[PDB]
């Protein structure tokens, strides 16, 4: 069995998108099939069934009234017709089959509501503690701040430098925007002769930066 | 289970899934009812048979369309169910059988006969 | 219709018996039915468990559900746990007709592993310059290498505790070492920022023997 | 006919038909009986009734998978026919209904029933 | 089990009941679809009646079919016969499931006209010399322009009647005169056709007052 | 509806053939489909039987395990598997519908399963009587004996000599060769002065034939 949504992406406040989901793979019109969807890191919500013959559809609150679903035998397609879209309907959107107990599930459909705009980040340094006692291990890092949409990339000293490096997930800020970190540990008797440059770029903005990161000083 | 009728699943997923299947082969046979007491088709094709116990007066309501979701209702007017497997049998009329009602029955009870005294 | 509750979490050991409970809440007719989905990753959810039971084919047998209590009670029990069965656990319900679909709040399940493996080496990174010249100011605590994962950073500004201020991010295992690493990023503006003097991180580990705290002064070098 | 079955046909053509259980497969589909005594499906669409009557204690069985031929079998255990129409209704089970049964039935008749006596 | 017999043919007036029994000739399933089927030249067949009545559309309700006796009696019946009616009807049945499908033997319905005087005239043609170069000898009877189609056509040979060592050919129904005309072939070696003197057709038809003979006696001229 | 017929011809005994019948015209897949046989003047014989969905396949008895009904909803056609062929095969086959009842049929094709091969016929007078009253009717022809496969042709001078003219259906002989008479009936006073020479054409053997056909001598 193998299920694939597409038609989600970036959409304003108060608009509207169609997800579909293709099929085959079992018996499309001779079993239901739900909508299910997940804020990232969150839990699962339930979102939307539609009867095998597609005559009639049931669906839960939040979105009663504003989302829709159907089928067509055509090429085994859902048709989840979202009005109205809100920054809460922000989630990844999952088909799959209530038959007996949803079967099968596809890969899922990002959907993002934003008022939020194409923005790239502004590269801050994590510096390194200038008073680390030589023989110990120093952490030092980039900040990557107030970029939208999602992804930006990190790496340091061109991929010449990986071990001890943990770039953190993305976290989705209060502004709708997203901020991300990556450190790494180095020894503390490397930090006056190896230069430690990070290597960032937020492609959807075009926007790249390479930050050299060492000791503050005074 | 039953001579005209579809037997289906053993030990609680028993089913006499009646629509017989014009004796032909893999067919989809359907309308089946558990035989298990206080055991009741889980899903609208009754591919399991699931346990919800009632009480006396009391049938089982099974709304859902691919899932049943199980409400304990009380029995219909005209039947009764004296178990708690919650099905709504129906009255036996004594009259169409050869007797009369000594007492005529409720939801808890179905009804006694008394004869033609000879 | 509206209900379900499930526990946030649980550490259990390997080879052992892990029961999550979803509890029906207001359940009434908790026996109508329950299924078992499991979520990886970023992965979709795989279904474990229709019907309260009869797992479906290639779940391990070490899987199984029940419904007992009747006093609103579904259970899923693990049976000799395995590392690849670290995941979030989501018990779907009934109500297909009763109302509308529903899905419960999902039971985070960790394994316990190498235990101890290390303490976390904690770091403290000022606001740059740079940033402060922008009218934002970001102050950064790092946990670097520990396990397990359950840790409490907590940030001081003059003794103030912050709480609503500061967001976290963790990296998921490491699959050399078997640990996490942890930022935490508190944010205040430039005008709140240049008005206190200490700023500290108060990190709270398993593997550390009391608190750890790494602190600066503003305008200190 | 019946509230949950399709009347098809007027006359000796009178016919009543069961949902397609459109469920899936190929087995079968429209599976009807008809009305008229002694009248019996002519093919296996039952589109035709034809004549083909039995004596007591027979039913009808009707081999052909376009156009049936018609053997007078007669009635399996457990059922019976008092008629010539050929079908084997099953016996009426009194104890399920109220009564006790005074004797038992057989291929010929079914079964007349007894009381209880208090 | 398999079964099923027909009358070999059948001969009525125009404007006449016709009448063509199928017999279950010991079946016993008296009771099931009795198809009729019409074949006219060598053209395919045409279904008159399927399901023992109910003709389809197209043929004329002059064609019923009725399922009577029940002592194994299926009947087609030709109401008020046209010209046009000229065909070998075959019936066909059940057993779809009791075993095989099949066929009755047919029977020939032939219409009526002006047959009382017409006669054939008679012709009687020896082998040729040709022919008896090559081993054999053909010796052909023609009868020429008769009405009906009925007529015995016998082959002597030194008083013997000639069995099982000729064949006829018979042409279809003039189009202008309505009558017939007939080929008989006797096919014997040449040294059969050495030993024998008198070679004799004889021929029998309702047209003729007594049987004609022809005849020649071989080596005469 | 419409149903043709293909694949039939002469094979020798022992060999395959398999029929073909193209339909569409109805509802094929949605209905059942037979085969029938006839030799040329006897009788029909009821051949074979095919399930709509082509599942279960029923046949008589002289035919089975030797012959094969199938379908093919590409094309609406069927499938007469004919194998080991033998004399008594020989026969018009024609396809049709048991629907209800044999509804619709084609127009057959013919199979010939013979031993002797491709033959040419001699050609033999019928001569007219030498002692034929004058003023009355004689009657000549011209005998076609020992052909194979038909069909053999015959006209009288050119296609100038049509009344009175009978050419008899070709008879099967028992040897498995065809042989037919034609005959014309003429004045016997034409016998001294006009010419009767029938034209004998036997196509499938390239055999081609004016005779010459006159009264006997002595």
């Amino acid at each position: 069995l193998q299920l694939v949504e597409s038609g989600g992406g970036l959409v304003q406040p108060g608009r509207s998108l169609k997800l579909s989901c293709s099929a085959s793979g079992f018996i499309f019109s001779n079993s239901y099939m739900a909508w299910v969807r997940q804020a990232p890191k969150k839990g699962l919500e339930w979102v939307a069934t539609i009867n095998p013959s597609g005559s009639r559809t049931y669906y839960p609150d939040s979105v009663k009234g504003r989302f829709t679903i159907s089928r067509d035998t055509a090429k085994s397609s859902l048709y989840l017709q979202m009005n109205s879209l809100k920054s809460e309907d922000t989630a990844t959107y999952y088909c799959a089959r209530h038959d007996l107990s949803f079967d099968y599930w596809g890969q899922g459909v990002m959907v993002t509501v934003s008022s939020a705009s194409t923005k790239g980040p502004s590269v801050f340094p994590l510096a390194p503690s200038s008073k680390s006692t030589s023989g110990g291990t120093a952490a030092l890092g980039c900040l990557v701040k107030d970029y939208f949409p999602e992804p930006v990339t990190v790496s340091w000293n061109s991929g010449a430098l990986t071990s001890g490096v943990h770039t953190f997930p993305a976290v989705l800020q209060s502004s709708g925007l997203y901020s991300l970190s990556s450190v790494v540990t180095v020894p503390s008797s490397s930090l006056g002769t190896q230069t430690y440059i990070c290597n960032v770029n937020h492609k959807p903005s075009n926007t790249k930066v390479d930050k050299r990161v060492e000791p503050k000083s005074c | 289970c039953g001579p005209g009728k579809v037997q289906n699943g053993s030990g609680n997923n028993t089913r006499c899934c009646s629509l017989y299947a014009p004796g032909k082969e893999d067919c989809p046979k359907e309308r089946c009812i558990c035989v298990t007491p206080e055991y009741h088709c889980g899903d609208p094709q009754c591919k399991i048979c699931k346990h919800y116990p009632c009480q006396p007066g009391q049938r089982v309501e099974s709304q859902g369309d691919i899932v049943f979701g199980f409400r304990c209702v009380a029995c219909a007017m005209g039947t009764f169910s004296a178990g708690r497997d919650g099905h709504c049998r129906l009255w036996t009329n004594c009259s169409q059988f050869g007797f009369l009602t000594m007492f005529p029955g409720n939801k808890t009870h179905n009804a006694v006969c008394i004869p033609e005294p000879l | 219709q509206f209900t379900l509750t499930q526990p946030k979490s649980v550490s259990g050991s390997l080879r052992s018996t892990i029961t999550i409970p979803c509890d029906r809440s207001s359940g009434g007719i908790r026996d109508s039915y329950v299924s078992w989905y499991q979520q990886h990753l970023g992965r979709p959810p795989l279904n474990v468990i229709y019907a309260d039971d009869q797992r479906p084919s290639e779940v391990s047998d070490r899987f199984s559900g029940s419904i007992d209590s009747s006093s609103n009670s579904a259970s899923l029990t693990i049976t000799n746990l395995q590392m690849d069965d670290e995941a979030d656990y989501f018990c779907q319900s009934y109500d297909s007709d009763f109302d509308v679909y529903i899905f419960g709040g999902g039971t985070k399940l960790t394994v316990l592993g190498q235990r101890t493996v290390a303490a976390p080496s904690v770091f403290i990174f000022p606001p740059s310059d740079e940033q402060l010249k922008s009218g934002t100011a970001s102050v950064v605590c790092l946990l670097n290498n520990f396990y397990p994962r359950e840790a409490k950073v907590q940030w001081k500004v003059d003794n103030a505790l912050q709480s609503g201020n500061s967001q976290e991010s963790v990296t998921e295992q490491d699959s050399k070492d078997s640990t996490y690493s942890l930022s935490s990023t508190l944010t205040l503006s430039k005008a709140d920022y240049e008005k206190h003097k200490v700023y500290a991180c108060e990190v709270t580990h398993q593997g550390l023997s009391s608190p750890v705290t790494k602190s600066f002064n503003r305008g200190e070098c």
